[PDB]
């Protein structure tokens, strides 16, 4: 009994979409992944239809997808974490309408492995590293560069490892050309597994630690760890150097909160409600989902809650820090 | 076989010790990565289906052992001929060549 | 028939058979691995195709032996004393909700199909003739190693993610030939002596006399 | 009573048969029925060890039921 | 070595140089060491090329000559991803050699 | 000579039949033919903690002290050193330092292969002794009064930092850097960053400032071999 | 020859003259020299059987190299099934074509008395595992592993590794599920003999694939104070 | 502080798999739970013998391998066989003499019967299932144990035409004790109404068998 | 003895190489947190089984993979000393 | 080749030895109160010197630099790991020298991060 498969309709289901300047031109693309499709869409800015430009079958299952510029660079490339043990940087071609893979750097095992990184992926803001970790005590940062014939070269992986140790998101700092940053939303597991009262699951903390790339070392360094109040489960860019203060927005349940290193104090505002809602009473609220919005002028953020609302997040900054987050209900 | 036949030479698994002028190592190209086996098996080796299938010698009618091979080792040992093509690679106007 | 076939959730499939004037249900056969089973569908009178929650697709037959004739202590390995063979696996990718068998053009010959949660909807055609299955074959070994998948994976192992690829040729692998490099397309042709129109033809003949 | 003694017996009987021939009552579980070495043949007296005492209690009775080549078999407990 | 029980590789993040084989070890596998079918090329891990030490023979350590391979077999089962395959200990049976030929000649 | 005359073995204590036990073996593996000399490698490397890490050592130390060894005898007595220091691991640390000053000669041998046995037997003392044992035992031997003692601790903490690390003994080194009662255990720890620096090479990178702060002041010393030696030391880092 | 490169340009000269007077006449030569005591010469005329039967299809070389098992001398039957294990190793993928040949040849040597008939069988399967991966052929890998299994108990190092390579071959052949089914019993048995063994074949199951278990674990149930159902995997839609 | 069998036997879902040294264990419950799943396989026998594996007497008297059937269909073994066989009576002297004289042709079958035993005549042999765990009295002990009710041809010594001439008799001596719920026709089974057989001859009737997605 | 030694020092090694190795001495806890806590990763890695839980539970799938992350830390319950 | 390339094994690769730290993290006895976290930041370090420069010297019978800089050393971290501290002096005091003397320096210092000067209850009074 021998079969032959075939595909007549492929998957349409969306869990990815990065937005970029993948064709190199003016235009705008989004690359979205299907889960085991990568798709290049291009929507038009008159008539307002989305076309799809590529399809491209890549057998794995796409875990995690960034955008990535280098300094100075017009075209974009796409930064794919899978299961395959192995990170790839993709360029589009539109002369021939296909992927190039440009790099691919393996270091681990393959499949949906708990230690193995793959699951989480940042880029550095500037363009000068990346960095891939697994859900818990495996890091790999990568530092990218161009060489005198305007190619991507890349390197050996600097690795941030740390024992029992859970990561529930990465994303990169805006620090302006200095030492690459990313922040962690980590927890540490040990004593929770040692304590058979059971106290130690209950009071240990989420933390947010900030590893610092010194690329004068050539080695990456855990700087700031400093405890959360309640869990986040996602963190957001705040745009920075010479555009903005360079921090991170953590989003929490019921809360969304500005954090930075230094003398900043943390800042706190509380999620609106709707007036008069059905729901049970006991259910908090979170967002799941975020999207920054960078004119030169100014930047706000869109941040989306459980139940389709979509509020602006427009920070206020006294001189150097920043006093107060506002938020505004923008849609539904 | 003569110099234009080489090409149709089988090569042997391991790589050769005496690297120059081999076929069968990596630097040669004729020992190549990613190989899957049963893409290359029916190449210089004999298929009585495929384009290789068992011959016999054109003068003796006696079985080669050899792909795509046309005369048997001793009928070419003595014409002095390429196995493969009968084109002569040897003068053996002066050789009584001995088969014993 | 009188033959019952039970999904358990994590059991797999069991045979049972119905037996009138005795008024009684009677386990008589069931299968070897573990398996998260969310559909199922009969090909034939011996054999069930289903799928799990992992993504798979698995082809399970009865053996030629066996008989539905039990009559209610052995067992073997805590089970049914009678076992049935799998026959193909598969791993798709994305979890399978529905397996229907059904002939989707008029004038087309029957095929097993599948919809994914996630919003896909494929085939499994089964090959009418050797000739055609080795062509297939090849065309797919060739891929795997010219046009190997774009993030890194390997497309055996792809496929084999949680038991070993048995009796399929994945034809999206295989439809990928129209998008490689000329030259590419060449040097794979040469070796199943077939010039590039010729491949594209085949590919194409499967799919038109099967489907959309 | 798991096991029985049986005698009177043809050497073209065989044990894999007597196996079958006591199974036809209840299972043979354990079967002995000696070859002799010396002349390579047997004298027909057989012992029988069943699963439990089921199927020594029948032993007796199914010693009626056999008839090996035209004769005989004895069975009794042991 | 797998006829050697206690060598020991390195297994740290593999980098982007590439190991290579002095002429006595041309032609075999890192891992299971094989003469046949090549599948990938090894990387081996940045101390491990450091200065001097930068083209030498990942098995034995002398002047390389050409670039090593895992095999088809130790692709498959994946122990081409297990870390640096450089050997970082001479181990008793080279050790020996050299005192007994030393005793000798 | 205890094997020269003859005894019955009934007669002496368990103790004593003990060591008679293990004399026998070491003149096996000494002087005998490859035969014996497996056999004998193999019986007391299994029997290695049921003989206890006392009774070998004390008569496995003389012998490496003698001054008429030949080098292939040499190697073959520290490689029943190091096989026992797997079976014993943590029943070594009372025989640390014995061990060391019969083994940290050999890390400046003039024989190549000489020196990388001395590097594996102390890396491997090091696994099995545990940064607190191996710190305590050197501390002594840093101001000692003799330069051999300094030269050679200093190389074999060198070896001691590949084992364990840099971040474990980095406390430790900074401590004997900056003692201001005596310049020799200045000089001796600059030349343990120097060593390290030369036997580490890449690995250090990730501790350089650390490593360089600590190096810092003896540029500026009013020993002249110190500001020689903090010279050395940063070249080499 | 001392030297191993005459030995491995030795063998191959094998192949290229079984081009040219075939390989029958090379093969009887090359199997008459498995009766010689020295195990260097057997092991390379092995090598060079499989290299000539590499070259020349196995078809050719096969009936021969098989009918020399049945011959009553104890390094022949090492030599053909060592040839064998090179041979499955040379041909690949190709060798799913002669898999039910030699299926019973092997479970003959895997029921024998000589542990080095059974290391030599657990190297055969090894090699023989990894080529018809992904062809289906795993119902006489099944059957052989039904006889590779009960050698799990051997304390020979040698067969040991044998045995271990073997299972690691099997399970990228027959999947994890099939291994991780054969040591669920033993992981908690009460000798710790049985225990260790069968923990070291779980902890390679679960190195090499991981992720693939997570469909394949059995159901415990949930005691007095610790759940241990997955109810996420007992959701029903 | 341990289990004793019987209350482990009892919390087990199932009693049949308990053995007299699993109280012994640092989980028995556990390990009770593992023995009684599905599809796994026990621990070989021999864990807990003093002999070691294989290694007993009736192993001695093994005989030689037998080649499969397609492969003394090429005849390797009359021609290996014959050759060897003058081998032996050759003197040292002679071996040394011919093989700087060398004699060819000698052992050639030809390719086209080679090739077809492996690519045409080659057969599946007999294989075993998971979880049939060699032990070593194995393939002595693999005889087994046909049930009543059901007979050997041979069993042709009773020569009766077709019902079991015992059965004369069980009616009249009863149903033996042994088999609580055995049937057989006559007593409590029918030769009641008979309409047992035509279930499945209709059943029969009712099915297609036709194997889907099989080769042209 | 020492054999019994060196197979616990080279499982401890494995054990903080690769998370979730066993040896002789795993109790039921260790070995069922082990694969509690791969099955969770697991879940949040493919796509499907994060979107058949999240359509099972009426839930969105950015509250699904937070609610596996905070089950990350006890899974099964205390540890059972 | 500067070096050899062969320098040894080190614990990371070596899986032939156990790791003596947590072995001894398991077996020595520590004393009661160490499990309190301390910041050093809000310790005033060099009032509390002067202390164990004394109380080293009287353990020791002598005065030790080396070990005096190796305990101020370790506390110059901002959290201070004081069981491996413990463990360091083991080799150089008693084992229980080291536990009473860890015993009276860490609740030492919890008092001096309790207080807003940096500065211990004990040394506030006098
Ligand atoms: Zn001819
Ligand atoms: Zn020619
Ligand atoms: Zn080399
Ligand atoms: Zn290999
Ligand atoms: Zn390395």
């Amino acid at each position: 009994m021998f079969l032959y498969n075939l595909t007549l309709q492929r998957a349409t289901g969306i869990s990815f979409a990065i937005h970029g300047n993948f064709s190199g031109t003016k235009q705008q693309e989004i690359v979205v992944s299907r889960g085991k499709i990568l798709e290049l869409l291009r929507p038009d800015p008159n008539t307002g239809k989305v076309h799809t430009l590529l399809t491209v079958e890549v057998f794995g299952v796409i875990r995690s997808l960034m955008a990535f510029r280098l300094t100075g660079g017009t075209k974009d490339y796409i930064v794919v974490g899978s299961d395959s043990g192995r990170i790839v940087i993709l360029e589009y071609q539109p002369s021939k309408n296909m992927f190039e893979k440009i790099h691919q750097e393996t270091f681990g095992k393959s499949g949906c492995r708990r230690i193995v990184p793959g699951q989480f992926l940042a880029v550095d803001p500037k363009g000068r590293a990346v960095m891939i970790s697994a859900i818990e005590k495996q890091k790999l940062v990568y530092i990218l560069n161009r060489d005198a014939a305007a190619r991507l070269t890349i390197s050996s992986p600097l690795e941030a490892h740390k024992a029992n140790t859970l990561v529930y998101h990465v994303v990169g700092v805006d620090v302006g050309f200095e030492n690459p940053m990313f922040a962690c939303l980590e927890m540490d597991y040990e004593e929770a597994d040692n304590d058979p009262t059971g106290e130690a699951a209950a009071n240990t903390q989420q933390t947010l630690t900030f590893y610092e790339l010194d690329l004068g070392l050539n080695h990456v360094v855990r700087k700031y760890s400093e405890p959360l109040e309640e869990h986040g489960n996602f963190l957001i860019t705040v745009p920075g150097g010479s555009d903005g203060p360079s921090g991170v927005l953590i989003c929490s349940e019921n809360y969304i909160t500005y954090k930075n290193f230094g003398d900043q104090p943390d800042i706190r505002c509380p999620i609106p409600r709707r007036r008069n809602d059905l729901d049970d009473p006991e259910r908090g609220m979170i967002f799941v989902c975020s999207a920054t919005h960078k004119t030169k002028s100014m930047f706000f953020f869109l941040a989306q809650t459980e139940q389709g609302d979509i509020f602006k997040i427009t920070l206020e900054t006294d001189e150097d820090m920043v006093t107060e987050i506002r938020l505004k209900y923008f849609d539904t | 076989v003569c110099e234009k036949c080489e090409k149709k030479l089988g090569t042997v698994i391991t790589p050769d010790t005496w690297k120059d002028g081999a076929r069968n190592t990596t630097e040669s190209g004729g020992r190549k990565l990613n190989e899957n086996k049963a893409l290359t098996s029916k190449k210089a080796r004999f298929d009585p289906y495929g384009k290789n299938k068992f011959s016999t010698c054109r003068i003796c009618k006696s079985s080669v052992h050899q792909p795509g091979s046309h005369y048997c080792q001793g009928c070419a040992y003595k014409k002095g001929i390429c196995a493969m093509c009968g084109k002569k690679v040897l003068d053996t106007k002066n050789y009584k060549q001995t088969s014993v | 028939g009188h033959r019952v076939i039970v999904s358990d959730v994590q059991e797999s499939f069991i045979w049972v058979r119905y037996k009138r004037n005795e008024n009684q249900l009677i386990i008589f056969a069931d299968d070897t691995y573990p398996r998260w089973v969310t559909t199922a569908s009969l090909l034939d009178y011996d054999t069930v195709a289903g799928a799990d929650k992992f993504g798979n697709i698995c082809v399970v037959r009865l053996p030629p032996n066996t008989n539905d004739e039990v009559d209610e202590d052995r067992g073997l390995l805590n089970g049914a004393s009678q076992k049935a063979e799998v026959i193909m696996n598969y791993h798709v990718g994305e979890t399978v909700l529905s397996l229907q068998k059904t002939t989707l053009i008029p004038g087309g010959s029957e095929s097993l199909v599948y919809t994914t949660l996630s919003g896909g909807i494929g085939i499994l055609v089964p090959f009418t003739s050797h000739e055609d299955h080795d062509f297939f074959q090849h065309v797919e070994m060739h891929l795997r190693s010219e046009h190997p998948p774009l993030c890194g994976r390997d497309h055996l192992s792809f496929r084999s993610y949680y038991f070993p690829v048995k009796n399929v040729i994945d034809g999206d692998l295989c439809e990928q030939f129209n998008s490689m490099e000329p030259n590419k397309q060449k040097n794979v042709s040469e070796e199943l002596d077939r010039t590039p129109p010729e491949v594209s033809k085949k590919l194409e003949d499967i799919r038109t006399r099967y489907a959309f | 009573d798991a096991t029985v003694y049986v005698g009177g017996l043809d050497e073209k009987v065989s044990e894999p048969l007597l196996w079958e021939l006591f199974l036809q009552a209840g299972p043979v579980v354990n079967t002995h029925m000696p070859k002799d070495r010396v002349t390579g043949q047997h004298q027909g007296y057989g012992f029988v060890e069943f699963l439990s005492e089921e199927d020594a209690d029948y032993a007796i009775k199914i010693m009626n039921m056999i008839k090996l080549y035209g004769k005989p078999i004895r069975v009794n407990k042991a | 070595a797998k006829h050697h029980p206690d060598l020991i590789f390195c297994r740290k993040q593999a980098g982007v140089a590439i190991g290579r084989l002095c002429e006595k070890c041309d032609g075999k596998c890192v891992i299971c060491d094989s003469y046949v079918r090549p599948c990938t090329l090894v990387r081996i891990c940045d101390e491990c090329n450091y200065g001097s030490y930068q083209g030498r023979c990942v098995i034995c350590g002398g002047p390389g000559v050409s670039d090593a391979y895992y095999c088809k077999e130790c692709t498959i089962q994946e122990k081409d991803r297990d870390g640096c395959p450089k050997i970082v200990n001479l181990g008793s049976s080279k050790t020996d050699l050299f005192y007994e030929r030393k005793k000798y000649g | 000579d205890k094997l020269l005359v003859d005894v019955d073995e009934s007669t002496l204590s368990p103790e004593e039949q003990k060591e008679r036990k293990i004399m026998k073996l070491l003149l096996k593996i000494k002087n005998g033919t490859p035969p014996m000399r497996k056999a004998a490698l193999r019986q007391i490397t299994d029997k290695a903690r049921e003989f206890g890490a006392g009774p070998l050592f004390n008569q496995i130390l003389p012998l490496l002290m003698s001054p008429t060894l030949e080098d292939q005898e040499r190697h073959l007595l520290v490689k029943v050193i190091d096989r026992i220091l797997y079976k014993l691991d943590d029943l070594v640390r009372p025989y640390v330092h014995k061990i060391l000053v019969v083994i940290e000669p050999l890390l400046i041998d003039e024989d190549y292969y000489a020196r990388v046995e001395g590097r594996e037997i102390i890396s491997n003392l090091a696994k099995a002794a545990g940064l607190a044992t191996m710190i305590s035992t050197m501390r002594p031997d840093i101001d000692n009064m003799d330069e051999y003692v300094r030269n050679t601790t200093a190389r074999a903490f060198a070896v001691v930092a590949s084992a364990l690390g840099i971040p474990s003994l980095l406390p430790f080194l900074k401590a004997v850097c900056k003692s201001k009662k005596s310049w020799q255990a200045r000089h001796t720890g600059i030349k343990i960053v120097q060593q390290i620096a030369i036997l580490m090479g890449c690995a250090i990178l990730p501790h350089l400032r650390s490593l360089v702060e600590i190096i810092e002041h003896g540029l500026v010393d009013e020993q002249q071999k110190v500001r020689t030696i903090s010279a050395l030391a940063i070249a080499a880092l | 020859a001392h030297k191993k490169a005459i030995r491995r340009a030795t063998v191959n000269t094998f192949g290229y003259i079984a081009k040219a007077i075939g390989p029958h006449d090379v093969l009887a030569t090359l199997l008459n020299n498995l009766k010689v005591q020295e195990r260097q010469n057997r092991v390379c005329t092995t090598v060079a059987i499989a290299i000539v039967a590499e070259t020349c299809s196995p078809f050719t070389v096969l009936p021969a190299l098989m009918n020399e098992y049945r011959v009553p001398e104890l390094n022949v039957q090492n030599g053909v099934l060592k040839s064998l294990s090179f041979l499955f190793e040379y041909i690949g993928e190709m060798g799913k074509d002669y898999i039910y040949a030699v299926t019973p040849l092997l479970e003959d040597a895997l029921m024998d008395r000589d542990l080095v008939h059974r290391q030599t069988a657990s190297a055969v399967v090894q090699h023989m595992s990894l080529g018809v991966y992904g062809f289906g052929c795993e119902d006489s890998l099944n059957h052989l592993l039904n006889y590779v299994w009960p050698n799990v108990f051997e304390t020979s190092p040698h067969v040991i590794q044998a045995v271990m390579g073997a299972l690691e071959g099997l399970r990228v052949a027959i999947g994890p599920c099939r291994m991780l089914q054969y040591c669920l019993q033993g992981l908690f048995h009460p000798a710790r003999k049985v225990r260790d063994v069968y923990w070291k074949i779980y902890n390679s199951i679960y190195i090499g694939s991981q992720d693939a278990l997570i469909a394949h674990y059995p159901r415990i149930y949930n005691d007095d104070k610790n759940t241990y159902i997955r109810y996420e995997l007992d959701y029903i839609l | 502080n341990r289990f004793t069998v019987a209350e482990l036997k009892q919390l087990v879902a199932r009693p049949d798999v308990v053995e007299m040294h699993d109280v012994t264990a640092q989980d028995p419950k556990l390990l009770v739970h593992l023995k009684a799943t599905r599809n796994s396989v026990p621990v070989p026998r021999h864990w807990c013998f003093k002999r070691k594996y294989l290694q007993g007497k009736r192993g001695i008297e093994k005989p030689p391998f037998e080649l499969p059937d397609f492969i003394k269909r090429t005849g390797i073994q009359e021609m290996r066989e014959a050759l060897q066989e003058k081998e032996e009576q050759k003197t040292m002297k002679s071996k040394m003499r011919e093989k700087v004289r060398p004699k060819m042709g000698k052992i050639d079958i030809d390719y086209q019967k080679l090739h077809d035993a492996f690519f045409k005549w080659q057969t599946k042999p007999k294989l075993t299932i998971h979880g049939d765990l060699y032990y070593e009295g194995k393939e002595f002990e693999t005889r087994l144990k046909k049930k009543p009710g059901d007979l050997s041809d041979e069993l042709i010594s009773l020569g009766m035409p077709v019902p079991p001439p015992w059965l004369i008799a069980m009616q009249r001596y009863g149903p033996p004790p042994s088999y609580p719920n055995l049937k057989i026709p006559g007593l409590n089974s029918p030769i009641g109404t008979n309409a047992a057989e035509f279930q499945t001859k209709t059943e029969e009737e009712e099915i297609d068998r036709t194997p889907w997605g099989e080769l042209e | 003895m020492t054999d019994r030694y060196t197979i616990h020092s080279q499982l401890e090694h494995l054990q903080s190489k690769y998370i979730g190795t066993g040896h002789a001495d795993t109790t039921k806890w260790e070995w069922l947190v082990n694969q509690h806590r791969d099955s969770y990763c697991s879940y949040m890695g493919h796509f499907d089984l994060l979107n058949y839980f999240a359509i099972a539970e009426n839930e969105s799938k950015a509250r699904v993979r937070f609610n596996l992350m905070e089950k990350m830390l006890q899974p099964c319950g205390p540890p059972a000393d | 080749m500067d070096a050899g390339f062969f320098r040894g094994t080190s614990a990371e690769q070596d899986n032939r030895f156990s790791n003596k730290q947590k072995k001894l993290l398991k077996q020595l006895k520590f004393a009661e109160c160490l499990e309190k976290k301390v910041d050093m930041s809000k310790v005033n370090l060099e009032v509390i010197k002067p202390w164990i420069t004394k109380r080293v010297t009287e353990i020791l019978g002598f005065e030790d630099d080396v070990v005096i800089e190796f305990i101020f050393n370790q506390l110059e971290v901002k959290n201070p790991d004081s069981k491996m501290m413990q463990i360091n002096l083991t080799g150089f005091l008693n084992g229980k020298n080291a536990r009473e003397f860890m015993g009276e320096l860490w609740p030492l210092l919890l008092s001096a991060q309790e207080n807003i000067a940096g500065i211990p209850s004990a040394f506030l009074e006098l």
